[PDB]
């Protein structure tokens, strides 16, 4: 769940299908670091001189194998200066289920980099999206 | 992912919307609400490839016939639908085949012939006659039921296959 | 607010910039009928054999000058067999404000066909979108 | 609406993200969070035309230099940004101009020269030297402040104008 040498080979395979500065890197005892992209699709309430303005962004982040969904969510809300209650937001993986592409909410305790490594580099296979409830 | 522009055509009431909605929403529309022109975006996985399907669900009613040139220009593949309990709808198929061929200026535009409402017992279009027409055009024939979901994925997925092999 | 002959000329101008079967039609005392498109962008909770599936659709509707936002919302929820509380949904016009394209919530008492006529046929100028709160 | 692929390039710390975020979110980012590569979609109205801007905000840090060929291939116009209090950033501009020209195989790729941080008093790049460089390339020069919002719209809108007149 899995072997460290399993992780080593998985990283090497991953990196062959990715650019060098965007690859994963093995660290101590089967930990690793690497990149994900999160698509933010949010509606932002705005005031004129009611109304909303879209925030439609894909943020690329360098994270580790121990970085949690909770950390990814808070970091994005802070980076994009979103002031709403963080518990009103969820991170979803967009994945294949039953010939259908579905969005599955991630546990706040999940590890996005692990999911990314297992899925491989292709965002068609797994993409992350941040949504407000 | 790669994107595919699918257009669903055929006489009024054959089940074009019902088929589309079965694919999009996974349920059967019992109501009969004639379409003017509706469009859908659906992400799918077909033979391991993730595809974005842009699906145009068109009007079978004659009053909207003027809209055809426009959607035939833009469409990449066509599901040509008749209902197996409606002989006139089957007779109308060739008219769609011909207008697409004219508008796109091609005799091998990706198309699938769909005999819908195959859940119904009171059949008036023999499967052999429909198989014969599809063979004439060099296209696949599939029977579907928007009600039971029979053949629905195969119809759309076959069409995407027809496009990517074109 | 406006003249009936004003509406007559507005309809004629509208129709010159639109296909014939998609034009507006003048009726009794400055009423009229015509078409709008509504973009539904909804996330639909689904169960496997949590998760959501997108409903991303543009529905074209034939309506009249007296058709309300409330009527448009209910009709779409029923057409797309959306069972949620109708008061959890709103219709927005996507319009130009301050060089920015913003979404403005419509009053349930507003008349979309009137807005459509005033804006002209171009959906770049005004588009309608149905969203869940 | 028509879509425009804009790319924001320049040395690390010049304010590429701050400029982008001022356009996207209408606020100033005080924090310095080095970019790997971020993308944005923004609908705007420029001279009466509704446009979808796809904006790629790129890395100024050298560690991500390998990503440049990829984004230079796909970009339609480039905002080439330096900071008016950083002489080295201004020296780095020509390197971007040259790599874009190489990758796109053209000597008239739509570009705007942007001298950012014009809110700051301690200027080290004379405006005349920047005007001279832009004149050499045949492109517009605009001073911006992501902080005050000065010139921000003009920079992006000028770039779109450069693209649609190309
Ligand atoms: N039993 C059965 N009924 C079906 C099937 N497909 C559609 N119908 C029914 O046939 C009627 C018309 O279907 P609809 O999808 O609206 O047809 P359409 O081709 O889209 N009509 P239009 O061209 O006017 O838009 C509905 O009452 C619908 O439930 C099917 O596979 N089986
Ligand atoms: N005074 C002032 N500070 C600015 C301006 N633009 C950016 N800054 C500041 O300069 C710092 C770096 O800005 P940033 O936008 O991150 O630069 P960057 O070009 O995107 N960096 P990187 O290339 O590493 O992604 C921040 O602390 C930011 O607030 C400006 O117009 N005026
Ligand atoms: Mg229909
Ligand atoms: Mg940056």
């Amino acid at each position: 769940p899995p072997t460290i040498q399993e992780i080593k080979q998985k990283i090497d395979s991953y990196n062959s299908r990715e650019k060098h500065c965007l690859g994963m890197k093995l660290s101590e005892d089967g930990t690793y670091t690497g990149f994900i992209k999160v698509h933010l699709k949010l509606r932002r309430p705005v005031t004129v001189p009611s109304f909303y303005l879209p925030l439609d962004a894909i943020k690329q982040m360098h994270i580790s194998s121990t970085t949690t969904v909770s950390e990814v969510i808070q970091g994005l809300l802070d980076k994009f200066m979103v002031v709403d209650n963080p518990q009103k937001f969820a991170l979803f993986k967009r994945i294949h289920k039953d010939g259908q592409v579905l969005f599955q909410k991630l546990s706040i305790a999940d590890y996005p980099l692990y999911l990314r490594l297992l899925a491989g580099p292709d965002t068609d296979v797994l993409s992350f999206v941040l949504k407000e409830n | 992912m790669t994107e595919y522009k699918l257009v669903v055509v055929g006489a009024g009431g054959v089940g074009k919307s019902a088929l589309t909605i079965q694919l999009i929403q996974n349920h059967f529309v019992e109501k009969y609400d004639p379409t003017i022109e509706d469009s859908y975006r659906k992400q799918v996985v077909i033979d391991g490839e993730t595809c974005l399907l842009d699906i145009l669900d068109t009007a079978g009613q004659e009053e909207y016939s003027a809209m055809r040139d426009q959607y035939m220009r833009t469409g990449e593949g066509f599901l040509c639908v008749f209902a197996i309990n409606n002989t006139k709808s089957f007779e109308d198929i060739h008219q769609y085949r011909e207008q697409i061929k004219r508008v796109k200026d091609s005799d091998d535009v990706p198309m699938v012939l769909v005999g819908n409402k195959c859940d119904l017992a009171a059949r008036t279009v023999e499967s052999r006659q429909a198989q014969d027409l599809a063979r004439s055009y060099g296209i696949p024939y599939i029977e579907t039921s928007a009600k039971t979901r029979q053949g629905v994925e195969d119809a759309f997925y076959t069409l995407v296959r027809e496009i990517r092999q074109h």
